[PDB]
RNA sequence: AACGAGGAAUUCCUAGUAAGCGCAAGUCAUCAGCUUGCGUUGAUUACGUCCCUGCCCUUUGUACACACCG
């Protein structure tokens, strides 16, 4: 990720290889992005992974393979809690915007 | 009040370690225990003998076990001794000079292979730990550590500075590339360990645990799991033991050889090309007489292998190395479990051994005792007689530390010294009792069946006259010593057996010590049965009687010497030391001062009027299992199971503050290359690197990046207050230089935002009446970037939590067999959805 | 400082100043009336005059330059 | 959902969400993985 | 003939407190060389800090939201 920041979501190579990843593997991806997830700060390595195997899989197999709902009721409260707190923190880059406009009202 | 020290050391030829080998065959350089030796061949006598600094026996010498030598390493073209002590401390000696060099200190575990490059005075070493330390010489520090294996160290090759082989006996062998500082490859060796490393720059062997060598093929190949190293020859059956160590020559045929567990040498030959093609069109032969082109790939190993010959030496071997010479004699330098030396031949015309035993040449055994030392004895302040357990009896003059006369009698058990004729008399266990001459002819006489089964103990009268002799067939037998021949005075017999006798120095009682764990005592010409000591606990082992007869101690193997008085038959007073197990305990021939030897390696010198030890010794490190004090002027004499014998004689910045400082020096960096880099649009120096950031090897950015992160979660908020405005003003500018730098933002997306946005909102006032264009521009760029990045994190994550909520309502859908009475569901989804419990207060 | 010490100027509060100019006045009034014919209430009536035309011979006049100047001495 | 304390043997899954292995360790931080666990059963 | 408010060190104290002034008693232990009651008069300067001196406590969220860290 340190790299890949510079629907591309990785080295294209590594994204084919999760488009290849099995189904024993993609349990195990996924209960060790429930881990990731569940702290508070590595959400976004978290994040990638979901989204890259969401893109790049199909959806109706996904259900299909088993346990899936247990590790998806534990992955998605999670992700909404990080959501509005990003929320917040948009909204306090409305301060920075605000400091702005009023020192060129000023000038 | 008198203290002791230790003065010499005798015996120890070669120490359980290493033997190298100066050309002139040429001298020797083995092992003594904290000492090393160096002979010659020729004759047999000390040329020279090295030690460590200071004295031991004191108490500014430690009162702890001596790092043997483990481990020496010569280099004649740098004319340097590289000595390795068990503990894990590396010296240095020469033998002109002999001296101590440069001291290094590295290890905390015993010194196993030392490998140096004194070509470039980069040493390599490596201890029983698992870590290999490069060391620069001249630098007197570690160069560097690879610590990689998990068990110890055991095979080892460098070549120039590049490579580096290892392998452990966890049973694996790596390699270390030293440029990259780290491991390359890994393969798995042996079953179990895996123990002897021999390198030729293509061909490379190793021997495991199961008699088994692999051949391997070396190369540089860019592979990273294959390529470098492969694994061709399979071998079997040098001898049943495993291989230890392999040792690679040549003159042109090439030799070399394993030296196994027990007392044989297995040495190997590899011939050339043109037996190779001769081999492979022969067996091409017998083919014809790719199955069995595959069996030739089997017997690769034994088609390039030729086994040379065997050594079958004596009893053990520990050591072994090669002297090679002319193509036709091969001789080779060994050491053995024993104190000897042992120098053999090969006889060869590069075609036949030419002879089915090797020539067992050149045998140094005369200093060494060459077999487990049973005990000593004093003679009138001239000569010492210890006695070993080949029968080997050996007199030696203290002035000159030489031997006199040798003897054999086998495992004997007891000995003493008779000083009418300068006699010495033995006993044997096999129930013997023998006695023999110093001036005169060998053997005096032969007892024949003293009895019939182990005599134990044997004491002498000072009348000379009468021998005492304790036999544990329940026993105890006095002589009388005819004019020089013996008859029995009396055999008297016990229900338990003895284990030791004495008599009175002043020939006054007689004491016999007793399995049944007590301490019978007679007298001298009756025989009355005049005191019984009881109360020993464990069956006790040794016996002396102070010089007036006044006082007794006994030794006892439940570690305390019990002291009783010959007044009434009480002990006076008990005395726990001597953590294994006392062997044996004597007093000094003047007053009530005396010496304890036990079986952990410990002398103690103590006095009995204060009842204290004085002082405590600690000269070496195996049982000490024999000990005489002089007659006349009291040195002391140890025997100790390490065939050694010692001889003793007497004479703060706050958050904030940190913060702010850290952020000073990084802006001014920052701003330098700014400068800079306007300075070469001009051009269309370089500012110089502070100490601090290339020496933490970090980017302004990161640091003060690191300071933020280490600035913990509760004195922020103090910090950024008392931080003032041009210091605020520095950290925008940190910012902006941050979203150009758009990789350590989000990695540290959060900090950034709240500490930001505390900042601004704070120091509000003064920053929006500010009137600066760099400032409106800065914080123009930073918006829009923070805008960009927050939308993206807000993208993936209003994205994903979509996905998941789709995905789980299909699996709802598809598998939900619903209830369509409406009260079923709502019991059915409720006593089904996930309980949780917590504990209220009513 | 550990070992290395001075003297460091700082500035002072409101309250600090009032409590140190009164207790200078009170007590160069009574130091002028220690031993002489002159009486606490004649003393401090010509102190506290002068000190209100400030005029460089009022006993807490006097000690305030001298503040000021030792924390000007070393700044 | 906290998560749980590891199910298979040979891998350490702490409080927050980092899992490690016995197998991925460097025998030092093992040491110190040990003392923590020391200190918080000497506690409970 | 000593003596003009009592050095070096050292001890204590943040409001009806330091200090000053007296009147009463004399309670089964102590106190008359004194001890204890009661009233009068009533202040200056701190009310913050862990920087020094020392002292302790915690280094495992465990307690049930939100938040915070991890």
């Amino acid at each position: 990720l340190g790299e890949s920041r510079s629907e591309v979501i990785f080295n294209e190579e590594l994204d084919q290889a999760i488009s290849i990843l099995n189904d024993e593997q993609l349990i195990l991806l996924m209960k060790r992005c429930r881990d990731w997830n569940t702290n508070a700060k590595t959400h976004t390595i978290a994040q990638r992974t979901i989204r890259c195997i969401l893109m790049h899989h199909n959806i109706a197999k996904l259900s299909e393979i088993p346990g899936m709902v247990k590790i998806v009721d534990a992955i998605i409260p999670y992700t909404q809690r990080h959501f509005t707190r990003v929320d917040n923190l948009v909204e306090q880059s409305y301060i920075l915007d605000y400091a702005l406009v009023e020192m060129d009202k000023l000038f | 009040y008198q203290r002791f020290e230790q003065a010499a050391a005798f015996g120890v030829i070669a120490s359980n370690a290493n033997c190298v080998w100066i050309p002139a065959p040429g001298q020797l350089i083995t092992s003594a225990l904290e000492d090393v030796n160096i002979w010659d061949i020729k004759t047999g006598d000390l040329v020279s003998k090295l030690s460590d600094g200071l004295p031991p026996g004191a108490s500014d010498a430690r009162g702890a076990k001596p790092a043997e030598c483990t481990y020496l390493e010569a280099h004649k073209d740098t004319d340097l001794l590289a000595v390795g002590y068990a503990d894990g401390v590396i010296k240095v000696w020469d033998l002109m000079s002999k001296t101590v060099l440069l001291n290094f200190n590295g290890h905390k575990a015993a010194i196993t292979l030392l490998q140096f490059d004194g070509t470039g005075t980069r040493l390599i070493s490596g201890s029983k730990d698992s870590n290999i330390i490069v060391w620069d010489l001249v630098g007197e520090v570690g160069l560097y550590k690879l610590r990689s294996h998990k068990d110890s160290i055991t095979g080892f090759w460098c070549q120039g500075e590049d490579w580096l082989i290892s392998t452990s006996k966890d049973g694996m062998i790596k390699l270390w590339d030293l440029k990259t500082h780290q491991c390359i490859e890994t393969h798995i060796a042996h079953t179990g360990e895996c123990w002897g490393l021999a390198v030729k720059d293509d061909l490379l062997i190793t021997t495991g645990t199961d008699s088994q060598v692999k051949i391997w093929k070396l190369d540089i190949e860019n592979d990273k799991m294959g390529g470098k190293l492969t694994e061709m020859g399979i071998f079997e059956k040098q001898s049943k033991q495993r291989g230890l160590k392999i040792e690679f020559i040549t003159n042109k045929t090439s030799f070399f050889y394993i030296q196994n567990a027990d007392k044989t040498i297995e040495t190997f030959r590899i011939r050339k090309e043109e037996e190779i093609a001769r081999g492979l069109k022969k067996r091409e032969k017998r083919l014809k007489e790719e199955e069995i082109a595959k069996s030739i790939k089997e017997s690769y190993s034994s088609f390039i292998l030729h086994p040379f010959q065997t050594i079958r030496s004596l009893y053990k071997i520990k050591s072994a190395s090669w002297t090679t010479v002319s193509s036709s004699k091969l001789e080779l330098v060994l050491t053995t479990s024993s104190n000897t030396i042992e120098y053999y031949s090969i006889p060869y015309e590069k075609r036949d051994p030419t002879s089915p035993a090797p020539l067992k040449t050149h045998t140094i055994e005369l200093q060494g005792q060459r077999t487990d030392v049973r005990s000593i004895d004093i003679s009138d302040d001239n000569k010492l007689l210890a006695t070993a357990s080949n029968g080997s009896l050996k007199i030696w003059n203290i002035k000159t530390h030489k031997c006199i006369r040798t003897f054999e009698c086998g495992y004997a058990l007891t000995c003493k010294f008779l000083p009418g004729g300068l006699l010495v008399i033995l006993g044997t266990r096999n129930g013997e009792l023998q006695l023999f001459d110093l001036a005169s002819s060998s053997l005096l006489d032969t007892i024949e069946d003293a009895h019939d089964a182990a005599i134990w103990s044997l004491d002498l009268t000072s009348d000379g006259k009468r021998l005492v002799t304790g036999s544990a067939d329940k026993t105890v037998k006095f002589w009388d010593f005819k004019v020089l021949k013996l008859h029995h005075d009396t055999t008297l017999e016990l229900t338990d057996d003895i284990l030791c006798v004495r008599v009175s120095p002043d020939d006054r009682y007689l004491a016999i010590s007793l399995l049944d764990n007590t301490v019978k005592v007679f007298f001298l010409d009756s025989m009355k049965f005049y005191l019984s000591l009881y109360g020993h606990k464990l069956p006790v082992l040794s016996i002396d009687i102070s010089f007036d007869s006044k006082m007794i101690i006994t030794s006892s193997a439940d570690k305390n010497i019990k002291i009783w008085g010959l007044d009434f038959g009480d002990c006076h007073k008990s005395l726990f030391a001597h953590q294994d197990s006392i062997m044996n305990v004597k007093f000094l021939p003047q007053s009530h001062n005396f010496f304890s030897c036990s079986k952990d390696a410990v002398v103690k010198y103590w006095d009995g009027e204060k009842f204290e030890c004085i002082q405590k010794l600690y000269a070496h490190q195996s049982e000490v299992w024999a000990l005489a004090v002089a007659t006349d002027g009291g040195f002391v004499v140890s025997s100790s199971h390490d065939h050694s014998i010692r001889i003793w004689e007497e004479t703060s910045l706050k958050a904030g503050e940190r913060l702010m400082e850290a952020l000073d020096l990084g802006i001014a960096e920052i701003e330098g290359l700014e400068a800079y880099n306007r300075d070469m649009k001009l051009w269309q120096i370089k500012p110089q690197g502070n100490a601090v950031l290339i020496a933490v090897n970090k980017t302004p950015e990161q640091y003060i990046m690191d300071t933020l992160l280490r600035i913990r979660m509760s004195q922020l908020e103090d910090a950024l207050m008392v931080m003032p405005f041009s210091y605020v003003l520095k950290f925008l500018k940190f910012i902006d230089t941050v979203m150009q730098n758009k990789t350590l933002l989000h990695s540290h997306l959060p900090l950034i935002c709240k500490n930001l946005f505390f900042i601004i909102k704070f120091n509000h006032k003064e920053l929006v009446s500010q009137k600066n264009e760099e400032l409106k521009l800065q914080i123009n760029r930073v918006k829009t970037e923070l805008r960009s990045a927050l939308k993206s994190t807000e993208d993936d994550l209003g994205f994903n939590v979509q996905g998941l909520k789709f995905v789980k309502q299909q699996w709802n859908l598809r598998h939900n067999y619903e209830f369509v009475d409406e009260y079923d569901q709502q019991e059915k989804e409720s006593n089904s959805a996930r309980k949780r419990v917590f504990g209220t207060v009513i | 400082g550990g070992g290395a010490a001075r003297r460091q100027a700082v500035d002072v509060s409101p309250l600090r100043r009032v409590n140190q100019a009164i207790a200078l006045l009170t007590i160069g009034a009574r130091e002028a009336a220690f031993r002489n014919i002159k009486t606490i209430a004649e003393t401090l009536a010509e102190e506290l005059i002068n000190a209100a035309k400030g005029s460089s011979t009022s006993y807490a006049i006097k000690k305030k330059d001298e503040l000021e100047r030792v924390a000007k001495s070393n700044r | 959902y906290n998560v749980g304390k590891a199910e298979k043997d040979g891998e350490i899954r702490l409080k927050n969400g980092v899992a490690m292995s016995k197998e991925e360790l460097t025998r030092e931080d093992k040491n110190r993985l040990r003392r923590a666990l020391k200190r918080k059963r000497s506690k409970a």
